[PDB]
């Protein structure tokens, strides 16, 4: 028999680079002791903004270009399975899940929030609506910046390196004093790359836990601890890492493009 | 080593009990496997003595007088048996542990048997059973329930790591336990030795095999039963009681962790000669059993004139000549230290494990063979009344331990902890050891006894077992890792992903031994294994598979016997052994194939394992193909070696029919290759919107010629702009050359730039036509 | 943080004894029913891909690992080494001659005992718990001073089990790591720096977990079997 001819025709899957990066990400912060939990695509304007220090007539909530709901008989979930009330809209970043996490936990912890998050934008090459971030927080007593610092830089030697570095300069956020954004060193590339923004979380933002926590009944559980948490853009690294140059590419459902990484891993 | 609670209670007094011994003793170090009370005597059984002992003529019994308050004859048949000592005397309505039956008076032969003496198996205190208990012929006053003298005992089945000879002995232990803050009571030898000189010599020809050793002289002695409380406790060791003498010299071996030997100056002549056996000399051990020796067998032998010859085996058994029985008045004791791994050798030399043996290859304390002398003698002294020399025969001054040095703050650093200094030496001192300097590092010199301690760490263990590992904090550690460490899972990493992959793909997992049977080499077609066993586990298991896939199939066969399933699908990931180490992956499939359970027809064969095998390279992301080859197990025509990523490793095919009937098999596929896959970097390219251009092509070659090299030429020759190549269909063919067959192939084209001109199309298709059949 | 990696299961006398504080006519030695090879033209492997000499057996535990990757590596680090591992034994219903363990090891300085506690202490949890704890005792090993064994508190089935051995990484382990290090031209790199190891028995624990009776089992490719534990995740 001639044994260089085609078998049977079987069907080899593949796995979507968003998936294979967010994976890789995640297998990463897992080594440090961070877990994985997700949260809501559809959240409310009270966990998306009002808990995180974020105003409503003042400058800040106007950095996030947000999508608002409508539309009844829809039940939006809290922390602790109850109904909670504000304007619907879409997660504008994955930080709201830090409070629902800490509203239903106790410290010290580490966890790590992959998530499709929405932005109100005009589609480009290099910008979405539709998009993935990727949230950390660690919170606990005696926690400080230095600790950040440290968790970036294994993030960077784990992605790059041992020859990569890290960068942080000061920036501004209202879930955060310090704040500050964070660059990463590519070696091979020999650029340096805005990665996402990280800080120690700030004051008001404990309180509006601790405070929503006592309307549920439970003891107040961040009163005394410290705690820094970070956010980057999944498809911006996932660009760089598989070297892809079109970020509408992840969006766009072509075959030819997604079996490009079949094995992967 | 078993472990009797009041025994050991001796000399820690304070002891809670049993329980809390046992949980104490696993702070220590030593896991209790069992415990056990042991010495039930119903009141039944009393203290009797033989006043008189007379044979019933024709027969091999004797009748027995005894005094047991008032006076009662019983038969007995035992040995042993005879006027002068004290006996076991159960009743008549007696319950003992072995006959179901209750004990009576039964006529025995002419005379009425009142009740019986026992034997150490009747009464349930050992295991003997070959003569009976033989006791003081005062212990107690006749008639007194022997339950009175002997209670029952609590025994712990201990274990004891090679690393604390010194816990050989009860004694040990309790040096622990007083460690721990309990009262110690060391066993006072008092003696009252006389001037007069040895009546013997001794002389050491292999020093160094008897590095140390010594020799003690007692006379007068009065042989007779050991008193209750020592044949209590040597029976609750486990050991056997035999006369005061002996029973003294396992006593002390059991007290502290050294063997001894008492010899009757009768068969010593003029002295006491530690050396290496003569070829083929004779010896007669105290088990009875006539022995040959080796001449690396160290031995105790004795010389009259010019006359040498082995009195018993150096610290494993003694002669059974030599021995001491109830006519023995003088003696000497052995009392040494031997050389380990001689013993070892010896001992296992011959078919022999004793307490001696034993103790003496995990190790003797090397200063501790006078102290002992001066504890057996004065318990001779005691129980048989002895005159004892003051003098000792010695042979070998060994050297004490040196000072290890210790940093309390060190401790500490180590363990995670945060004890006093002062808290730590108090530890150390109650262990004995001795310590001097100030601070912050210490001279800390173990006691002689203690073998496990020579560096500092050992003498942190000891702070830490002393104050316990319970005490020891919980914590994790933090730091950023070498470099060097970065990539490191990576290997493992790839190979799991792999093996879950294939579990996904649709194979189960499976697990062979790393065995292989050496006549496999032949029954399947294949080389001999490189690597095989000096101990098998057994003939069929005493080489090293250098192949993975034999094993498969023969897991398939006894499935088979076992259960009937219609197909199967598997794989293995195993080390195989050749001239390297290697990783090995194989699959084999066999059944029906897949398809609708109920409709007619089936895919499946070799056509179907190639097809998952492309399948999941193509889910690898890596290029595999195959190309026919000879294969000595593979049926040929269905053979051929595979072909990753334009690389060469394994090979994929039908098992070769010969193999598949020698074994009661019908047709089954293979495939095994090696480990780690090659891997290509993925170079992400992007695809162009400009339409693809179309193709209908077939083409006529040879039967005999390979779809590759079909495949390899159209396709070199496509162009640069060949986006697809397929084969939609190919048939031998009516309509066509008898040796010829025909072709489906499908085409498509594509420019990332711009959209394709038909100009270049029907152009480059020809630049393949041209140099297709021009070949 | 522990990386995984693996080792050959054939091994030298070297590094499956020698290395690891274990004496050639000691007791010790005596601890582990070794299974010796013979045969020519097999290469065996160092840490850096030399040659090395000793008598060819079947790695008896997966310890010598532990040497092997000290020597190829520079401290601080974590490590865990599955892997099949042979003794010579007769094959029952809870004891095999072919099986599996799993190794630890963690050296840096300031390596203490508080740590390897802490390290089963989160096993434990992991695996029961969090009403679950652990028990150590002191035990002897030639490659560890303090040496311990520990057992871990099933909640559920309400019962101790003996997981494995574990303790402090023994002076003379060190010592011989560099002195391979240097007679193969690399500088020392375990001086002045402690560690923790330990080994547990895979099957027991699996067949605790899975609820598998017979140990034998697993080496039986009975299909019945392994497929019970299809959906296992
Ligand atoms: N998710 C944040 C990033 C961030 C997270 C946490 C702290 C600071 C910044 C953003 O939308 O930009
Ligand atoms: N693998 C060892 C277990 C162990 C590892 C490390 C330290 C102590 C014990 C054994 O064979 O028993
Ligand atoms: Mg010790």
């Amino acid at each position: 028999v001639d044994v260089s001819l085609p078998g049977a025709s079987l069907f080899s899957g593949g796995l979507h680079p968003i998936t294979l990066m967010e994976r890789e990400l995640v297998e990463i912060f897992r080594a440090l002791g961070y877990q994985a939990v997700e949260g809501p695509e559809v959240e409310s304007e009270f966990f998306n903004f009002d808990a995180l220090n974020i105003p409503e007539h003042h400058p800040a909530r106007d950095m996030w270009d947000t999508f608002w709901l409508t539309g009844e008989g829809f039940r939006l979930e809290g922390p602790l399975g109850e109904e909670v009330e504000g304007r619907l809209l879409l997660r504008t970043h994955t930080s709201p899940m830090q409070v629902r996490y800490m509203v239903a936990h106790t410290p010290p912890f580490r966890i790590v929030v992959p998530g499709r998050v929405f932005r109100f934008e005009q589609t480009d090459a290099t910008h979405e609506a539709v998009f993935h971030q990727l949230e950390g927080l660690v919170v606990g007593e005696g926690i400080a910046m230095a600790h950040l610092k440290g968790a970036i830089y294994e993030l960077a030697q784990a992605l790059f390196g041992p020859d990569s570095k890290v960068r942080f300069q000061p920036v501004y956020f209202p879930f955060v004093e310090p704040g500050a954004q964070f660059a990463v060193w590519w070696p091979e590339g020999g650029k340096w790359l805005e990665l996402g923004g990280a800080g120690m979380v700030h004051p008001k933002v404990f309180q509006a836990v601790d405070a929503y926590r006592e309307r549920l009944g439970l003891p107040p559980a961040y009163r005394g601890v410290t705690g820094f948490a970070f956010g980057l853009g999944v498809e911006r690294l996932a660009m760089l890492r598989y070297g892809i140059p079109d970020i509408r590419y992840f969006f766009g459902g072509r075959l030819k493009f997604l079996e490009q990484f079949k094995g992967v891993l | 080593m078993r472990v009797p609670f009041s025994w050991l209670k001796a000399y820690v007094p304070e002891l809670e009990s049993p329980e809390v011994l046992e949980e104490r003793l696993a702070g220590l170090g030593f896991e209790t496997d069992r415990i056990e009370r042991v010495f039930p005597i119903p009141r039944g059984v009393v203290f009797a003595r033989v006043l008189e002992a007379h044979p019933i003529p024709g027969t091999r019994l004797k009748r027995l007088v005894l005094d047991a308050g008032r006076t009662v004859e019983v038969v007995s048949g035992a040995e042993n048996a005879r006027k002068g000592i004290g006996v076991a005397l159960a009743l008549p309505g007696t319950e003992l542990p072995g006959l179901g039956q209750k004990v009576g008076e039964r006529v025995i032969q002419g005379v009425r048997s009142f009740g019986m003496a026992l034997s150490p198996r009747e009464l349930g205190v050992g295991e003997y059973g070959g003569g009976l208990l033989e006791f003081p012929e005062d212990a107690l006053p006749p008639g007194t329930p022997l339950s009175e003298a002997w209670p029952e005992e609590v025994v712990l089945d201990l274990e004891v790591t090679p690393n604390r000879p010194d816990a050989l002995g009860l004694l040990g232990l309790a040096r622990d336990l007083h460690a721990l803050g309990y009262a110690l009571v060391e066993p006072e030898a008092a003696l009252k030795a006389e001037a007069l000189p040895l009546p013997f010599a001794l002389k050491v020809e292999d020093p160094e095999g008897a590095p140390h050793f010594t020799l003690g002289y007692a006379f007068g002695l009065r042989v007779a039963p050991s008193p209750l409380w020592m044949q209590r406790a040597l029976f609750a060791a486990g050991m056997r009681p035999i006369n005061n003498v002996v029973d003294v010299t396992n006593y002390v071996m059991l007290e502290r962790a050294q063997p001894m030997h008492a010899f009757d100056l009768r068969f010593v002549g003029e002295g006491i000669a530690v050396r290496r056996a003569r070829e083929g000399e004779r010896l007669k051990t105290l088990d009875g059993v006539e022995r040959t020796l080796h001449p690396e067998d160290l031995v105790i032998a004795g010389w009259r004139g010019e006359e040498s010859f082995p009195l018993g085996l150096a610290g494993v058994m003694g002669g059974a000549e030599s021995e001491v029985r109830e006519d023995t008045e003088a003696i000497a004791l052995e009392v040494a230290c031997f050389d380990p791994v001689s013993i070892r050798k010896t001992a296992r030399r011959h078919g022999l494990r004793t307490e001696a043996s034993h103790r003496f290859e995990r190790g003797v304390d090397p200063l501790g063979q006078v102290p002992a002398q001066r504890r057996a003698l004065s318990l001779l002294q005691a129980l048989a009344g002895a005159r004892v020399a003051e003098a000792l025969l010695e042979a070998g001054s060994p050297k004490p331990p040196e000072a290890i040095p210790f940093r309390p703050e060190y401790a500490n650093r180590l363990l995670g902890t945060s004890y006093p200094e002062a808290e730590q030496i108090a530890i150390l001192k109650r262990l004995g050891c001795r310590v001097e300097g100030e601070g912050p590092t210490y001279r800390v010199t173990p006691p002689s006894h203690r073998l496990d301690l020579r560096l500092e760490e050992d003498l942190v263990e000891e702070v830490a077992r002393i104050q316990g590992y319970e005490t020891i904090p919980l914590a994790l550690p933090a730091f950023f890792p070498a470099p060097d460490n970065r990539g490191v899972e990576a290997p493992y990493r790839k190979e799991q992903r792999l093996r879950e992959v294939l579990s996904g793909l649709g194979f189960q997992e499976v697990y062979t031994y790393s065995f292989m049977d050496p006549e496999d080499a032949r029954r399947f077609r294949l080389d001999p294994p490189r690597l095989l066993l000096l101990n098998p586990l057994a003939p069929e298991k005493a080489a090293l598979r250098t192949h993975l896939f034999p094993g498969l199939v023969r897991v398939l066969k006894e499935n088979l016997d076992l259960d009937r399933p219609e197909r199967a699908l598997l794989f293995e990931v195993g080390r195989v052994f050749r001239e390297r180490e290697e990783t090995h992956l194989a699959g084999l499939l066999f059944g029906e194939g897949v398809g609708l359970p109920w409709a007619k027809e089936r895919l499946s064969g070799y056509f179907l394992l190639k097809g998952y095998l492309e399948a999941l390279f193509a889910r690898l992301g890596l290029a595999f193909r195959v190309e026919a080859q000879a294969f000595p197990f593979l049926h040929p025509g269905v053979s051929g070696r595979v072909l990753v990523e334009g690389e060469e490793v394994g090979f994929l095919g039908a098992l070769h029919p010969e193999i598949a009937q020698e074994l009661e098999l019908p047709p089954v596929h293979l495939f095994e290759l090696r480990l780690p896959l090659p891997d290509k970097p993925l170079a992400f390219q992007d695809p162009s919107r400009h339409p693809a251009a179309f193709r209908d092509l077939a083409v006529v070659v040879p039967a005999p010629t390979p779809y590759g090299e079909v495949e390899a030429l159209v396709r070199e020759a496509a162009g640069p702009y060949l986006e697809s190549l397929a084969l939609f269909d190919l048939y031998q063919g009516p309509p066509l050359p008898e040796g010829h067959k025909s072709l489906a192939f499908h085409l498509r084209f594509r420019h990332p730039k711009r959209t394709l001109r038909d100009e270049e199309v029907e152009e480059a298709v020809s630049r393949v036509a041209e140099a297709l059949r021009a070949r």
